[PDB]
RNA sequence: UUCAAGAGGGCGUGAAACCGUUAAGAGGUAAACGGGUGGGGUCCGCGCAGUCCGCCCGGAGGAUUCAACCCGGCGGCGGG
RNA sequence: GGGGACCGUCCCCCGACCGGCGACCGGCCGCCGCCGGGCGCAUUUCCACCGCGGCGGUGCGCCGCGACCGGCUCCGGGACG
RNA sequence: CGGCGACGUCGGCUACCCACCCGACCCGUCUUGAAACACGGACCAAGGAGUCUAACACGUGCGCGAGUCGGGGGCUCGCAC
RNA sequence: CCCCGCGGACGCUACGCCGCGACGAGUAGGAGGGCCGCUGCGGUGAGCCUUGAAGCCUAGGGCGCGGGCCCGGGUGGAGC
């Protein structure tokens, strides 16, 4: 049971990789690349009204 | 001596071995003797620029 | 058969990073084409180090740098590092530097700002040098690393002081024979 | 990852890399630091002299915090106080001088490694060296000790 | 997670990761006038091996 | 940039085919549908794609505008072709050629709408 | 008749025949699929004449007709209509083929698909 | 009966070793193996009068409309 | 202890000059291209068929033969010094 | 440039059986040396042996960099994940 | 100042493609590559499948130097 399950990853690390993945999400090809099917899509950093 | 034979060759012989079977090390290269601008870009600086100045 | 030796025959040296940085890859294709397309010794260089890794990559302090900059007739040169520059707090006066650099600190890079100073990445020094022309190319120290003292010699051998591998530093770990007189030799 | 390890290249290869003479056993020379100074003697003496034998006074009950000093050197001694502290004095018209309390920073002993920027200052610590006090006041300063 | 003028106000350290190649278009690098001035001229020629007659 | 997201999809990719010792690449706008920079259909700037018409006959060509990189909603001009294959094969290579819209790709679209309309046209007996 | 290839070049095979595993024709328990004998005595690895060959990289079959199929083209294993269009324009250099687990009434779709887009299909009729 | 007993109460699938029978071939240097051919056999090749397609020429037929102009729409590039 | 002043980074604005409209976009123009609809209704254009037609490419269902060119090689004649 | 082509033939060096010529001792293992009168192995199936933890060392990759690191704790509807 | 022709092959997965030269024995051992193979997890294939999955059998067709793999036929009956 003590195989060392766990990892801590550092923190600039992590917040580094969400920034890249963020970054990506705003990029029609990689998002599309991602099969997503953002044909008709009017806008990928795509946003709605806070009424959601 | 037991692993070697060697002469004296003669002016035919030099022709007929540079002329059939002359490479030269051209950039570390074995290059065949087709033209005389390979003889004449390596060792023009020394007056030789063709094979006939190389067999002499 | 052939009378060689075949155990020479593989150079062994980096033909490309080992990082999977993408934006390392790309700048090493702008420098692949530099290198071969020019007749620039320096393009030729920078490449080769960035195939580097980083223990070859060492930092490079702001104090170095400002210290090999200062010497005679480098005035308006620009300073290329491949690698980190790093801030320094033992130095107060920073002047005005061209820099280009693989990567910069973030207190290094307001200090060199705040002072007038200019910072280029790779890409921006490619257009503004291609060849590399008016550009002093600066290294970090590159045996300023704790492995070092421990390489040479065997510590308990005649005339060497290369540090040993000891888990404590004190008066009862590895300060006994072999290290002084009254205990057996000290070589 | 166990798909990245020597072991997935030596599967077909009968002595798994140990060698069909010496083979892989059990504890050959010893167990951990077995023979020290007998069959091993010879790393041990090339690579760590000083192993065997005592040295010094022992102490019993040792407390570290009572011998708890840290040092900074002169190089940075002016990093303990903000940035607006060092350009204010330098432009300062008076003879007026910041205080560095090195100890409120954490440091207890002042060494003298370095040079100091030519402008005073007055220094707290609880000790200090003799050349880091002869740079102090070569640049005007003082240095004051506390307790 | 902040500007690269502004630190991250709801993480009271982090700054965003800095850029190592600011403009990562290759073919417009290439083709500038101020590389393309000190290059020189491509050899497309290729030399395949001469038979040796 | 077209070089960096080529960096991200060079090998990872939903559209990626790698079988056979083959590579492939089924994104949209993939003229000979071949894994490489130059013919990937969604990293750069402006592309072309030949398509088959949604009837049994002609062809679309669809371009991708400058505007609108970020909105893919807009960000592609879909033209239907119906006309004799020698007048089609005209008006792709002045759509390529004349508007120098990315040349490279100029015999690629014309042996595509060739291929296109070989398959369009009834089989034989 | 069928589908020609872009061209057909003559063919090279350096060795035509399998490298049987040594030993494989004396036991059951041993198949015939190749293993380097590693023994320290063994024969065959140390390439005693008339003994089984041992595969090596200089039979290595031309790189330009490589995978090739004796009709000339190269082979794509496809699924479904859909990955079947990736070789519209690979026609005349790589033919299609049907995966086994395809149904009968989806690969009859395939294959009139194929000849529509003058693909050749090494097993058309595969399931009738 | 069952869709199926080529699922029949230790019964899903049902390998190898080993055995029976049928078919083919062979047989005094134990079998077995590597290389090279030859013979026979089972199959494969829509084999069986053997490619396709670009331009041009000639013959015999159809279809609009070919170019250029007009209107509208949409794109690419340039603009102090 | 507050509250102030100052300093460093900011902020949205009121405004001008500076480099450019950029890979941040619109409107106007100019050129070009495509599409749709008219007109153009025939020495134009396009479609399919035929010729045992020509020019190119690829390749011949199978089994064969010849020719010249070049590379390597083993030989044989003739003549000259 | 020639010959030949459907119920008899054409091509398939792979794959099945057979024949002949040449070559060919049974593997594994220890060993200076194994075909050995050296040991293990009748045959087939399934199982079957460098792993995990900790600690070092060096190399490589990544982040930050004279700093670095929250791993213990705490705060976030208390929990499909 | 291209224009009776408005036209002109392929390429460059840059981790790609191309050229030239030399070289190739190997136990113990070291290293690299593996579109070799097994099982499970996160993604992805608008993947496959009762119009037949896995498995198994096969004088069937092939591919790879090889590890192995794909396809045809049969059996099988729910997954891959
Ligand atoms: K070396
Ligand atoms: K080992
Ligand atoms: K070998
Ligand atoms: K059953
Ligand atoms: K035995
Ligand atoms: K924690
Ligand atoms: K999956
Ligand atoms: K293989
Ligand atoms: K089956
Ligand atoms: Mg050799
Ligand atoms: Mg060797
Ligand atoms: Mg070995
Ligand atoms: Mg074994
Ligand atoms: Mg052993
Ligand atoms: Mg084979
Ligand atoms: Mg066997
Ligand atoms: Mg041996
Ligand atoms: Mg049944
Ligand atoms: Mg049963
Ligand atoms: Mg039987
Ligand atoms: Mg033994
Ligand atoms: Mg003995
Ligand atoms: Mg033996
Ligand atoms: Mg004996
Ligand atoms: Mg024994
Ligand atoms: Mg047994
Ligand atoms: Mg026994
Ligand atoms: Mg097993
Ligand atoms: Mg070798």
């Amino acid at each position: 049971t003590w195989r060392r399950w766990h990892r801590r990853v550092n923190t600039t690390q992590k917040r580094y990789a969400i920034c890249s993945a963020l970054a990506a999400s705003a990029l029609p090809a990689l998002v599309m690349s991602k099969g997503h099917r953002i044909e008709e899509v009017p806008e990928l950093p795509l946003v709605v009204e806070d009424k959601v | 001596e037991p692993y070697i034979a060697w002469g004296y060759p003669n002016l035919k012989s030099v022709n007929e071995l540079i002329y059939k079977r002359g490479y030269g090390k051209i950039n570390k290269k074995r290059i065949a003797l087709t033209d005389n601008a390979l003889i004449a870009r390596s060792l023009g600086k020394y007056g030789i620029i063709c094979m006939e100045d190389l067999i002499h | 058969g052939v009378d060689i030796r075949h155990n020479k025959d593989r150079k062994v040296r980096r033909k490309e990073p080992k990082s999977q940085d993408i934006y390392l890859r790309l700048l090493v294709k702008l420098y692949r084409f530099l290198a071969r397309r020019t007749n620039s010794t320096f393009n030729q260089v920078v490449l080769k180090r960035l195939f580097m890794s980083r223990t070859n990559r060492p930092p490079l302090s702001l104090s170095r740098m400002i210290r090999k900059m200062k010497l005679p007739g480098r005035e308006n040169k620009t300073a290329v590092v491949v690698g980190t520059i790093t801030d320094d707090v033992r130095v107060q006066e920073v002047p005005k530097l061209k820099v280009c650099a693989l990567r910069v600190t973030s207190r290094a890079r307001s200090r060199i700002l705040r002072a007038g100073g200019k910072i280029l990445t790779f890409d921006q020094l490619a257009l503004d040098s291609p060849k590399g022309c008016g550009t002093v190319l600066l290294s970090g120290p590159r045996k300023g690393r704790e492995v070092y003292r421990h390489f040479g010699k065997a510590p308990g051998t005649p005339h060497s002081h290369t540090k040993p591998y000891v888990r404590s530093k004190g008066r009862k770990f590895e300060r006994a024979r072999g290290r002084r007189a009254s205990r057996g030799y000290k070589n | 990852p166990s798909r990245l390890r020597k072991t997935r290249k030596l599967r077909g290869h009968v002595s798994h890399g140990h060698g069909r003479i010496g083979k892989h056993r059990k504890h050959p020379g010893g167990r951990g630091n077995a023979g020290g100074l007998h069959h091993h003697r010879i790393n041990f003496d090339k690579y760590h002299p000083g192993y065997f034998g005592k040295v010094g006074m022992k102490h019993y009950h040792l407390k570290r915090n009572q011998s708890f000093c840290p040092t900074v050197n002169l190089d940075k001694l002016w990093t303990l106080v903000s940035e607006q502290t060092r350009v204010n004095a330098a432009k300062n018209k008076t003879g007026a001088a910041p205080i560095i309390d090195v100890v409120r920073s954490g440091y207890y002993k002042v060494l003298g490694k370095g040079k100091l920027p030519k402008q005073p200052v007055i220094v707290k610590a609880k000790f200090f060296s003799r050349r880091a006090e002869e740079k102090i006041k070569s640049v005007g300063g003082a240095c004051v000790l506390v307790a | 997670y902040g500007t690269w003028r502004k630190a991250a106000s709801l993480k009271s350290n982090y700054n965003l990761p800095m850029h190592k190649m600011i403009n990562t278009d290759l073919s417009r690098i290439l083709k500038s006038p101020e590389i393309q001035r000190a290059l020189r001229a491509p050899r497309k020629k290729i030399h395949r091996r001469v038979l040796k007659k | 940039s077209a070089h960096l997201q080529w960096m991200v999809v060079r090998n990872c990719s939903s559209f990626l085919i790698k079988r056979n010792k083959q590579t492939y690449s089924t994104e949209p706008n993939n003229l000979k549908a071949r894994n490489s920079f130059r013919y990937n259909g969604l990293i750069h700037r402006k592309t072309v794609g030949v398509e088959p018409a949604a009837d049994g006959k002609g062809v679309v060509v669809v371009i991708k505008r400058r505007s609108g990189q970020r909105k893919p909603a807009t960000s592609y001009v879909r033209t239907t072709i119906n006309k004799n294959a020698r007048a089609t094969l005209s008006s792709i290579r002045h759509m390529i050629r004349k508007n120098k819209y990315r040349p490279d790709l100029r015999m690629a679209a014309i042996r595509r709408a060739s291929a296109i309309l070989r398959s369009q046209k009834p089989v034989m007996v | 008749a069928a589908l020609r290839p872009l061209v057909k070049p003559k063919i090279v095979k350096k060795r035509t025949k399998k490298f049987i595993r040594h030993q494989s024709d004396r036991y059951v328990k041993i198949k015939r699929n190749w293993r380097k004998p590693r023994g320290i005595d063994n024969r065959v690895r140390r390439r005693f004449k008339g003994q089984i060959l041992m595969p090596n990289i200089g039979y290595g079959s031309n790189k330009k007709t490589k995978h090739m199929l004796p009709s000339g083209f190269r082979k794509f294993l496809v699924h479904n209509v859909k990955e079947l269009e990736v070789l519209l324009m690979c026609n005349k250099s790589y033919c299609a083929e049907i995966a086994h687990n395809v149904s009968s009434k989806n690969r009859k779709a395939i294959v009139e698909r194929a000849a529509q887009l003058a693909i050749r299909v090494t097993n058309p009729n595969a399931r009738l």
